[PDB]
């Protein structure tokens, strides 16, 4: 009783880091797989989704 | 047999580009426009400050 | 006028091969819209001015 | 007017702040588009946990996306009959349109 | 009066056992940045280890 907001998404754990899967955010985020090849990669970026 | 060429790898170039500033107008501090950008661009912008 | 011949002599006896050395290429997003439409996908590494 | 940037790349100082100080002092609607973000609703209670500044927002980089927290509100107990008024407050300055 | 943009997702054919994909791969296809010869074969070194 006194819930805000009760919403549904990824499973934090089905997905897991064993599979390089990784959401903090609410956005499943992996490390590498599509990227800048000559240049070094970045902190963040829109292709890390 | 016959050794003639001799590989480099960034090549020259005869002609070239001088610039000749004068101060009273010149800001040497901001060398900056974008990020992976500032390494396509500039130096093509700080040739021509 | 001899110093204009030691520059025709310099390029009459120039052998350089271009063997392409050093490379990126950039993801497509963060280069933009008007730097973006001009290059064809992988450029070198000392782009030159112009 | 109704302003709307597509290009917050080339756009650089000085040019940067005529446009966020229009918005204040002359109640300009400008607009962003290449800025990308992850947006989580947030209880009443607690508060903010993180501030972006207006001047960040015109030269972050086109690739990189942050997320920016959005408050909600909807259960916040009102105050007591008996307590000290207000003087002139809040001005919020960003808003999603998605939603 | 102009026309539009939709999908076919072959259907016009009613023969089984092929075309088992249906609309949305395309979908997700056109989101990504276009990848290069290299990055392709660094995409898939990467899901394969």
């Amino acid at each position: 009783y006194g819930a805000a907001v009760v919403n549904i998404d990824l499973n934090r754990d089905f997905f897991d880091t064993a599979t390089g899967i990784d959401l903090t955010k609410g956005i499943p985020l992996v490390q590498d797989l599509l990227v800048p090849i000559g240049v070094t990669a970045g902190a963040e970026q829109s292709a890390e989704y | 047999l016959s050794d003639d060429f001799k590989q480099i790898s960034d090549p020259k170039g005869y002609l070239t580009y001088s610039v000749k500033y004068e101060d009273q107008f010149t800001k040497k501090d901001k060398l900056r426009a974008s990020e992976a950008d500032d390494r396509i661009v500039g130096p093509t912008v700080n040739l021509f400050k | 006028v001899s110093g204009l011949l030691m520059v025709l002599f310099k390029v009459m006896t120039d052998n350089r091969l271009v063997i392409v050395g050093e490379t990126t290429t950039p993801m497509s997003n963060t280069l933009s819209t008007v730097v973006n439409n001009v290059l064809r996908t992988t450029y070198h590494n000392n782009v030159g001015v112009n | 007017v109704h302003m709307t940037i597509n290009e917050r790349a080339g756009m650089s100082k000085l040019v940067a702040d005529n446009i966020i100080a229009s918005v204040i002092k002359s109640n300009w609607v400008v607009d962003i588009h290449d800025i990308e973000y992850t947006a989580e609703v947030m209880t009443p209670s607690e508060g903010y946990t993180q501030h972006v500044d207006a001047e960040s927002i015109m030269t972050a980089p086109k690739g990189k996306l942050f997320h920016l927290q959005f408050m909600d509100g909807l259960l916040r107990p009102e105050p007591s009959a008996f307590d000290p008024p207000a003087s002139g407050e809040d001005m919020r300055l960003i808003y999603p349109l998605q939603p | 009066r102009y026309h539009e943009s939709v999908l076919e997702i072959a259907d016009i054919f009613d023969q089984a056992d092929f075309i088992q994909t249906s609309d949305a791969v395309r979908q997700l296809r056109a989101l990504m940045p276009t990848l290069s010869t290299s990055q392709i074969r660094h995409a898939i070194e990467r899901i394969a280890q």
